[PDB]
């Protein structure tokens, strides 16, 4: 009778095909995930456009009841929700036209090769030309890796960025948002509950602030990498000046894990990675995720389900054919949920499998909640949930009670620096990277860098805001950005900022619930049921309330803090203070090691 | 003294759609309900009045086998009092109900990939169903004001829906096949005993 209860059935109507249609898409999609071939290219292709046609006719049907004339606050929610058009909001020329390009990104992304100049050895960033930046100490190697990919695969991904840009810029003034990074921000709008609101600009501002908070923690780390580096490659690094950016770790900096090698403070005392030991234990992927889930159990959460065993893949294909190998955590839905990994027995897929089956644990919380309320409260809630484990998990205890670190070991204060160093070189090397990466895209999308400068500003921000250099001077035909992954294929970045400042917010009220003692980097919230009764009353929300509650049903808060980040980092930060004392903590910009 | 037909029921190759539930009445016959216990091949097996090891000793003038496939999630509406989808528009239960709910789960019978759609169930309707009443109508539901001159539209939608019963579903999603027995008592002399 009254326009919420036809608003009611519609929605009603919209779950019950909804469910189908989504499992349609996910399993093509999972089987083309699994067996890469044209034919399932094909498939997936088609189940995704029957999906998307059911959206955009959908949102058409869901704009004809007013959000107006509606009490009910998770109705009202559903509706906000299917009431978006997205790209579709284009013209079909534009939309085909935005479509293609992200086609011919993504796949000049995934099959950009370039040559060794010795010989020819052609090298994709798959295992070679990543190998490379992982494991490499040879300084013109690193070089040659670094500005080959962004030559070779960044120099034709620029155009295309260039009406990328313009397109997507297109949509999302459509949509009535300023830009397309507005779009983005869009994530973390809350409207319409009181003293739990929270705008677009806001993102903006709260982001810079706990940077701000976040800065002398990075200073006095680069300056510590920076002295171990020098220590390294004596002729190559300015004392005063920025991190050479081939130099990092990886084909970006955005992770300094790979440097613990030549940077460990206390390099005489067993180094913490298990890598060996689950080799010599026999140790599997089955066994790996085995343990993720008695983990999980330990804590109140429930098992995997049967058919997360079955369906999932856990191994490299032994004899399949391609499969890609980024860890995700799907949910397909049904009540189906799997993991698509390539587990090598290592301590770094040791911790992946805690993040995702993390993910899969919250996809299991709100798989009560509707379909359209079945989403972590932001873009980041998912990923801090995700951190929250490996956090727990890289702890030396837990490896110590999991038969990984010998029992016999002392957990002194040598070994603790040597966890917090790699634990920062992992987690707070990403923060600045990630942090000045989504602030080119807005200003990109806004509009206040013009074409002619994107890469220039590029760099002068990798020197002012992360402290890196080029190594070769880019002209504007570079497009380094888009040599990202997340860059090139339309992905928001800003997500990973968001997530590490809300994981040790929840790390923290959940380290009180298991009355952890001790300084809050040491937390081992294993075999502490109070702690995962905290976790479940947020998780099994979904998006179901504006993620300022349900970060208040963990943490009590609703605001985005850096104080946890910073008293888990405490011990660090005060030891780094020591051993940078008489060193020079800060850089300049102006060094290049092409400027002679 | 014959067997009461129950293999027929249990048994059955193909199950009803839960909005068109299919009853069969049982009358001059002899069941031992005790084998249907101790099958222990059943996820559910509650009685919501007799206690389920004593019923080979009691008689009673009819027994109507209701039957008809669910999701698994769903069976919890098979019950006294419940509302739900299941509930409301396909099979109301009444508050005194003196019967027991049988369900197991047919995962291996009533999925297949590609999606078996064999099964419907009812998504919308005016009222809620009566105790035992069975509603098979294909009228398109008119949500809005405009009608709908049967066929679908704007706030106009077909009563009737499919399970997507696929064998890579959750245990909540997976088909679950439902039998519900109920016992009658009126001063009639009793067709159906024990033993
Ligand atoms: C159904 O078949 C089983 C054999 O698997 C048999 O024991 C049973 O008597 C039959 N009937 C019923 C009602 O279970």
């Amino acid at each position: 009778s009254t326009t919420e209860g036809q608003a009611k059935t519609f929605l009603e109507k919209f779950n019950h095909e909804a469910e189908d249609l989504s499992y349609q898409s996910s399993l093509a999609s999972w089987n083309y995930n699994t067996n890469i071939t044209d034919e399932n290219v094909q498939k997936m292709n088609e189940a995704r456009a029957k999906w998307s046609a059911f959206y955009e006719e959908q949102s058409r049907m869901a704009r004809t009841y007013s959000l107006e004339e509606i009490q009910n606050l998770t109705l009202k929610r559903q509706l906000k929700a299917l009431q978006h058009s997205g790209t579709s909001v284009l013209s079909a020329e534009k939309s085909k036209r935005l479509n293609t390009i992200l086609n011919k990104m993504s796949t000049i992304y995934s099959t950009g090769k370039v040559l060794d100049p010795n010989t020819q050895e052609c090298l994709a960033l798959e295992p070679g030309l990543d190998d490379i930046m992982e494991n490499s100490r040879d300084y013109n190697r690193r070089l040659w890796a670094w500005e080959g990919w962004r030559a070779e695969v960044g120099k034709q991904l620029r155009p295309l960025y260039e009406e990328y840009v313009v397109l997507e810029n297109e949509m999302a003034r459509a949509n009535n948002y300023e830009d397309y990074g507005d779009y983005w921000r869009g994530d973390y709008e809350v409207t319409g509950a009181g003293d739990y609101d929270y705008s677009r600009d806001q993102l903006m501002k709260d982001v810079e602030r706990t940077f701000e908070e976040i800065k002398p923690l990075y200073e006095q780390l680069h300056a510590y990498v920076r002295a171990k580096l020098m220590d390294t490659y004596p002729s190559y690094i300015s004392p005063t000046g920025c991190l050479p950016a081939h130099l990092l770790g990886d084909m970006w900096g955005r992770f300094w894990t790979n440097l613990y090698s030549l940077t460990v403070p206390f390099e005489h005392k067993p180094s913490i990675d298990v890598t060996e030991k689950m080799k010599n234990q026999s140790w599997d992927a089955e066994r790996i995720f085995k343990e993720a889930e008695k983990f999980f159990v330990s804590i109140g959460l429930p098992y995997m389900t049967q058919g997360f065993w079955d369906n999932s893949m856990l191994t490299e294909p032994g004899d399949g054919r391609k499969v890609v190998c980024h860890p995700t955590a799907w949910d397909l839905g049904k009540g189906d949920f799997r993991i698509k990994m390539c587990t090598k027995v290592t301590m770094d897929d040791f911790l992946t499998a805690h993040h995702e089956m993390g993910h899969i644990q919250y996809d299991m919380a709100y798989a009560t909640q509707p379909y359209l309320l079945r989403n972590g409260a932001n873009e980041g809630f998912h990923e801090a949930v995700g951190e929250i484990m490996s956090l727990s998990a890289a702890t030396p205890h837990y490896l110590k009670a999991l038969g990984l670190l010998a029992p016999d070991f002392y957990e002194d204060n040598e070994t603790e620096i040597n966890f917090l160093l790699k634990q920062a070189l992992t987690i707070v090397g990403t923060l600045p990277f990630t942090y000045m990466l989504e602030k080119w895209r807005w200003m990109v999308f806004k509009g206040e860098i013009p074409k002619q400068q994107w890469m220039e500003k590029w760099w002068e921000m990798k020197r002012e805001i992360v402290g890196v250099v080029e190594p070769l001077p880019h002209d504007e035909t570079y497009c380094d950005p888009a040599c990202l992954f997340h860059v090139a294929e339309d992905y928001s970045f800003i997500r990973y900022y968001t997530r590490t400042i809300y994981q040790f917010q929840f790390h923290e009220a959940l380290c009180k619930t298991a009355k952890h003692e001790g300084a809050l980097f040491k937390c081992d919230i294993s075999n502490s049921t109070e702690a995962g009764q905290r976790l479940l009353q947020m998780l099994r929300l979904g998006k179901s309330e504006p993620w300022t509650l349900a970060l208040e049903n963990i943490v009590g808060i609703k605001t985005m803090d850096v104080k946890p980040l910073l008293n888990y980092f405490e011990p660090l930060f005060t030891w780094l203070k020591e051993q940078n004392r008489n060193s020079f903590v800060g850089w300049s910009t102006e060094w290049t090691p092409y400027s002679d | 003294t014959n067997l009461c037909p129950f293999g027929e029921v249990f048994n059955a190759t193909t199950f009803a759609s839960v909005y068109a539930w299919n009853r069969k009445r049982i009358s001059n016959c002899v069941a031992d309900y005790s084998v249907l216990y101790n099958s222990t091949s059943f996820s559910t097996f509650k009685c919501y009045g007799v206690s389920p090891t004593k019923l080979n000793d009691l008689c009673f003038t009819n027994v109507y086998a209701d039957s008809f496939v669910i999701t698994g999630d769903e069976v919890r509406q098979i019950a006294p009092g419940q509302t739900g989808k299941i509930a409301d528009y396909n099979y109301k239960l009444p508050d005194d109900f003196t019967g027991c709910v049988i369900a197991w789960n047919s995962k291996h019978i009533d999925a297949k990939e590609g999606g078996n759609f064999n099964y419907l169930y009812r998504l919308f309707r005016k009222a809620n169903l009566k105790p035992f009443e069975r509603d098979i109508s294909t009228e398109i539901y008119q949500a809005g004001s405009k009608p709908c001159n049967g066929q679908t539209g704007l706030n106009c939608y077909y009563p009737l829906y499919r399970y997507g019963f696929y064998p890579t579903d959750g245990v909540g999603h997976q088909p679950y096949r439902v039998v519900v027995l109920s016992f009658e008592l009126l001063n009639a002399p009793a067709t159906v005993c024990g033993h």
